[PDB]
């Protein structure tokens, strides 16, 4: 549909990557902002209906509007890496919101 | 809640006050305190509002006051046309609803 | 100004009854609206009072979502959807709207009252 | 006679006119409402303009009152907020052949039950309006109609056999709208498109065979594709204009017209262009190509004009027996520094040439020491459109200016750039604007007097302390200096300049 | 590359602004101006714009409500302390400005300071039941050269006082005493208590609700 | 990923771009009676993948979005004073001002 | 002219999946897969991670100086607050140099609370002269509870400083109204687990 | 800054403590207090750091002490090696800076 | 563990110079580093401190600015970047280690100094 809004997408580093190296977490949500958010022509006299449509598609004037995140949760993840192992937290991994530009 | 005496009598042309008193959150806090006088078969009338201010249409006889947690209606004499039952209604903070007195049985002789 | 009420009449304990409040002579649309009853013998206690479109409605704690209030400013009209009533809910009930306009001050005009009886 | 009133004021259909009226034109005047009367009596009329009106209500039956209207002009009205409280429809228009509807604020539904049915209409528009999707039913009021005409709305989705109920449908106009993905292209008989100011990312057919197909025109403009659309579904095309586009490149020679300027073109296949030997434009302008290898065989025979403006174009390969038919070449700022001499020496029918901003050098000839690896600019004599800049040499050679005639020469950008040999040796009937502009220039060689077909010249920001003198025929009319230190300048001894002179522009000192 | 051109760009955003200003103020078309009074704006008008200037996707009205004057009888029972500074609201004027409470989309309380040569960790509460006081909200303030416009989100703070009659319910501008350290005075000075305090109401509009 | 940086000089990457709407001459409107005109400030940018190529990048989402773009990060809003009918109306809109964008 | 329903879903799960795959290994600077009863400390430090500019930043966690210790001594007396001390030694250890480091986390554990308790939070500046951080307006619960302060201008500042002992007061909120109020709100590991600072820091072999 | 005695004599054999007083923001901050000997004609060696802990290479016959603002290096017995300048060295909060205190000439005999 | 020293010499008044410090037998990136001058008959002070890598860097305040510090972890040397001298730099500036690696503590094995003077 021309709706943004997260997919669900459960990534698995186990099966879907074939990595061994990380070890915790075996897999995360990592949502992906889907939606073809299309430029709203204007007009001084419209309806009132397509009034809304500029919410969901157009929200901000971009004159290019795509579908980004807007929600962003950070992952941390361990990974074995020499002699001692080390947890280390991945920054914008989780998507949660789905605004369109 | 908002306590006043239940019954009240005077003889006519004789001025009565009629006292009820609040809870630091009934009139202390602020809010509008209304007089509604109810004749005997007969909807409740608003007197005064603010707790100091005459309504429109009331003959100019009723006075009220307001002083800390008490409120005093005060009936400027006493004629046949007056044996109603007083109400004092104000909003409050504590439990969030417009609270009303036991209303005085204002009679006369 | 004037507010007529209907809806008045004898109610099965544990059922429902909706009354409505035809408002005329004020800008119905520019009001609160609030509800009033009395038990035969007591005092006046409140029902439950409204804003401009209902979107916003208060109630006292005794009647509290038991009973709803509604407000449809096209008809000028009030509802007040009671349900599952006893004993102590016998009572009369009063239409009245504030003194001034965009207020949550007072009880301006009143109705002229419903008696209800929930006993049977 | 006829009965125009636009802007009168009237607030009411007149009736002061008589029944003898074709043409009433109430188009801009302040109207409301169209009541019946008085127009249910006129019944006369080829012409009903009451577009640019305050129209809101319209009784049933009103347009059915008319048995011999032609047009029907109802636009920039607010038809939406007054038809949807159910007011009267056009419903059946025996013989209204064309039909204006625009700026009316149409949904779906109300673009569908307020048209009708019309058996005969050539044109319907529905433009300025607010469509947010097409459907099946949206045309079964209409067996056929030739112009379409659906822009600046809000459309998104167009479902399958939308269209198929107008099987005479030529000229459609889909531009300034919002479709995003286009599939199934299955009109079969359109002529005419318009996809331009869209929001679209891409555009497949199905291959299954079918019908032939016979459009002609299709713009692609400022669309968001990220494919090439394929053509060889398209035999009959001529037009395609795909600028402003974000496509990467990894009978169908019919096209005519193809643009592909401010694209997304790292590099053009080769086998692209080998397919496509029909082409008589190119436009490429502001695009990211690398090189344009044309040195393949049948690769663009019939070109005119290849525009490859604002790119960079580190070598360029052309060559006689593969594209020879070139007539006008746009290279501006590329990347053009040190070509081999075949690509402007052995090509014929070349008559302009751009090197804007170039670091390219004309070759020598036997007595002048050219620069080795240069590019040869005599052995066609029909360029005389040569544009150079950027060279940043001081000291030109003679010979590939030779063999030809020269109608123009632009020249800027070359600090110490001194002119003695070319401008003035082996050209005597051309060379009729020569300007010299931005460019560091000291001492002047090339003798004005000496050509008699001069019209226009100029010597601007050049740092000249001499001026030659005129003691023949010249037809000189421009002659502009700006900013040069001209301490004397006397005019008696320079009599023969003053023949056709009514303008010169001259400041600085 | 990913490039495209500069003007086409400006354009399609001058466009789609068109579009966004009609579609936040939920206007179908341009209002007419036939029914607009001659002249300039109300100097009313222009100091709540001046002031203002200082699902949210559409456009919410502004309205400004002044505190109630300081020489009023509410502040004579509290205004003999210098540790802290009273702010009293009419809560009439705010429902005249935002009749339903669910349209109050923000509110804002401004102060303005007159000169503050010295750092002081300032406090704001809300006269709450009894004549207990609620946490709103606290900024430290650095010296300044200037007056200086503060805000405070008192949103919940406005919605509770449209939930409840109308009266006069008001703030506390405090000093921060350490819990360590004896009661200190308040040092930064407030116009118009000591260009009054007042309220921004972000108020979607009653007749587009 | 803010107006300074760009608005001193020209980064040839995803950033803001001065764009002064007025209203009465470019959108030709006549009852937007204040602000005459404001920077809506949009921003445009050929931003590649992180691993192709800053502040731009700290929000950057390659698997999120069908391809990264240069979308706006902070937004400032707009007041406008407006008449509907007799009553001028002031109302606040927010999301009009583009301050800083980042990559996605 | 027919516009299409939806995009393929499983096509955009590769792109996604494999956009994914450069965006990991993008965050950690680097371009292959690393290759070599793993131990119950990171455990730990993963689990505080969980609950509560572009690449991948190095976490690790510093714990309190103990109770026993003879430097919460000194202010034992006052019962309205709770004295959090932290080596600087042992922060410096885990971040060696401060520009590197982006972000501390402080945690607090409360056991069990009922009350309405305003807490806040300040740092010591070795004058017994204390700066304000921010505070927590922390409701009853029934459940164990953690807390987050950003201190990251805090080890910051204690990382510009020789190593020693700096630390933290977790007091009560005392209006001037109602002064010496007493906190009545619990962390674990002090009153009769324990805090520690959570360090967010770019790793010292990748920048 | 850190305030140390400029001369301080003696004797062989005896048991002498170096001073070493600050200002609560470099002493009584809790930071590592280090103490440097600066031989004649040589350079500054490390013996007590932390106030308490005797460095690599240095006999058991120095020890430091440590008490809120005065901390103090103690030697039991003094020989004709120990005929040095002795530096105390603690990080200072409140300059920011690793400051020094003015050695004293420790003389033997 | 030694540090060896270079860049001594007199300089004019308002002139520059720069001094290196060769270490070895120690991992040079892993400890902190710190400069800290002797003016003959005065006691010690400091000068300059950084950090491991050199992306933190301290100077004491009556030298700041003028005095610039740096690392070379490839080659084990670290530079101490004299500006703008005057007439109390007379000094042996010494080089010393940390006590323990990832630490900003104390002084640990010094350096032998080298004699840096202005004078006419
Ligand atoms: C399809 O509609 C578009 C939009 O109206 C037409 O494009 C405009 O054409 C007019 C002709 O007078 C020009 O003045 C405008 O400048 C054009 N605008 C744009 C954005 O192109 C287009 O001509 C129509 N196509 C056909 C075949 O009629
Ligand atoms: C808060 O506002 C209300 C209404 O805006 C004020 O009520 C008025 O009070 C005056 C003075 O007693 C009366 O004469 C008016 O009749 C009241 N109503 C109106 C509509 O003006 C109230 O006084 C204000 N509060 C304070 C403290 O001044
Ligand atoms: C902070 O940590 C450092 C090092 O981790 C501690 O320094 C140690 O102190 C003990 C005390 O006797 C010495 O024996 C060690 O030699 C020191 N160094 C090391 C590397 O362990 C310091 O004591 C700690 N601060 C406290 C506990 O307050
Ligand atoms: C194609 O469209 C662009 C868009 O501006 C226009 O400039 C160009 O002239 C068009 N091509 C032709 C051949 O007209
Ligand atoms: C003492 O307090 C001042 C400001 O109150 C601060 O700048 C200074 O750093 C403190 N002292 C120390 C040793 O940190």
């Amino acid at each position: 549909e021309k709706n943004c809004c997260v997919r669900q997408l459960y990534i698995d580093f186990r099966k879907d990557l074939g990595w061994k190296w990380i070890h915790e977490p075996k897999g995360y949500h990592a949502n992906f902002c889907l939606g073809p958010c299309p430029y709203i022509w204007s007009l001084d006299t419209q309806y009132s209906k397509v009034l809304a449509l500029y919410n969901q598609h157009n929200p901000g004037a971009s004159a290019s509007p795509c579908c980004v995140p807007q929600a962003l949760e950070p992952l941390p993840i361990v990974y074995y890496v020499g002699r001692k192992p080390k947890v280390e937290q991945l920054s914008n991994m989780i998507v949660r919101s789905c605004k369109c530009s | 809640a908002l306590t006043q005496l239940s019954s009240m009598s005077g003889s006519p042309g004789q001025t009565v006050t009629i006292t009820c008193t609040g809870s630091s959150s009934n009139i202390g806090g602020g809010y509008y305190l209304n007089w509604y006088q109810q004749l005997p078969g007969a909807a409740p009338k608003l007197v005064i509002y603010n707790a100091n201010n005459r309504a429109s249409g009331v003959p100019d006889r009723f006075s009220g006051s307001k002083s800390g947690n008490l409120a005093s209606l005060t009936i400027t004499g006493l004629q046949a046309e007056d044996e109603a039952v007083y109400f004092c209604g104000c909003y409050d903070s504590s439990l969030s609803s417009v609270v009303f007195g036991g209303g005085t049985h204002l009679t006369v002789l | 100004v004037q507010l007529v009420e209907s809806g008045g009449g004898l109610v099965q304990p544990g059922g429902s009854l909706r009354l409505s409040c035809a408002a005329s002579g004020f800008t119905f649309s520019s009001y609160y609206m609030y509800w009033v009853r009395q038990a035969p013998g007591k005092g006046l206690e409140w029902v439950s009072g409204t804003s401009i479109g209902g979107g916003s409605t208060w109630y006292a704690d005794s009647v509290k979502g038991r009973f709803t209030i509604s407000r449809d400013n096209a008809k000028n009209t009030l509802y007040l959807q009671m349900n599952n009533l006893k004993s102590e809910d016998t009572a009369v009930y009063y239409c009245a709207k504030d003194l001034n306009s965009r207020s949550y001050k007072g009880m301006g005009d009143w109705g002229q009252g419903t008696q209800v009886t929930v006993s049977s | 006679k006829e009965a125009l009133c636009h802007g009168l004021g009237l607030l009411q259909v007149p009736s002061v006119l008589s029944l003898d009226i074709q043409a009433l034109y109430l188009s801009g005047n302040q109207l409301q409402s169209i009541l019946v009367s008085p127009l249910g009596f006129y019944t006369a009329l080829r012409h009903l303009d009451l577009s640019d009106n305050q129209i809101s209500f319209l009784q049933a039956g009103v347009f059915q009152a008319l048995p011999y209207l032609e047009h029907l002009n109802l636009a920039h009205n607010r038809l939406a907020t007054g038809m949807a409280l159910n007011s009267g429809g056009l419903g059946r228009l025996p013989l209204l052949v064309s039909l204006d509807l625009s700026g009316n604020s149409l949904h779906g539904n109300l673009v569908e039950r307020l048209l009708g049915e019309t058996p005969r209409l050539r044109t319907l528009s529905l433009a300025e309006n607010s469509l947010t999707r097409l459907a099946r039913h949206t045309f079964w009021g209409m067996p056929a109609v030739e112009q379409l005409d659906l822009h600046s709305n809000v459309l998104m989705d167009i479902e399958d056999g939308a269209f198929e109920a107008l099987p005479h449908l030529t000229h459609l106009n889909l531009s300034r709208n919002s479709l995003t993905c286009i599939s199934d292209f299955s009109l079969q008989q359109l002529q005419v498109l318009d996809l331009s100011c869209n929001s679209i990312e891409a555009f497949q057919t199905a291959p299954e065979p079918q019908a032939q197909f016979q459009l002609a025109w299709l713009d692609l403009r400022e669309n968001k594709l990220l494919h090439f659309p394929d053509l060889a579904v398209f035999p009959r095309l001529i037009y395609l204009n795909v600028s402003n586009n974000l496509i990467q490149l990894p009978p169908l020679s019919q096209l005519l017209n193809l643009d592909l300027s401010y694209n997304e073109i790292e590099l053009v296949p080769a086998s692209f262009l080998e397919h496509l030997t029909s082409l008589r434009f190119l436009n490429l302008s502001r695009n990211c190509l690398r090189s344009f290898e044309a040195r393949q065989v049948d690769s663009l025979p019939c070109l005119v004009l290849l525009d490859l403006s604002h790119n960079v174009l580190e070598a360029l390969e052309l060559g006689t027996k593969v594209l020879g038919s070139l007539q006008t070449l746009l290279l501006q700022d590329n990347a053009l520094q040190e070509l081999p001499p075949y690509t402007f020496a052995s090509l014929a029918s070349l008559q302009r040439l751009n090197l804007q901003g170039n670091q390219v050098s004309p070759c020598g000839g036997p007595a002048e020491p050219g620069p080795p690896g240069c590019v040869d600019f005599s052995g066609i004599p029909t360029l005389h459109v040569l544009n150079m800049a950027g060279n940043s040499m001081g000291m030109l050679r003679a010979g590939s200016f030779l063999h030809t005639p020269l109608t123009e020469l632009d020249l800027s950008t070359n600090p110490g750039l001194d002119v003695a040999t070319g401008a003035l040796v082996g050209l005597e009937a051309s060379l009729e604007v020569l300007e010299l502009q931005g460019n560091g220039l000291t001492v002047l060689r090339v003798d004005l007097p000496c050509f008699l077909r001069l019209k226009r010249l100029n010597l601007a920001e050049n740092q000249l302390s001499h001026l030659p003198a005129w003691t023949r025929a010249v037809s000189l009319e421009v002659l502009d200096l700006r900013n040069n230190s001209f301490s004397l300048l006397p005019g008696n001894a320079m009599g023969g300049l003053e023949t056709s002179l009514r303008r010169l522009y001259l400041q600085g000192n």
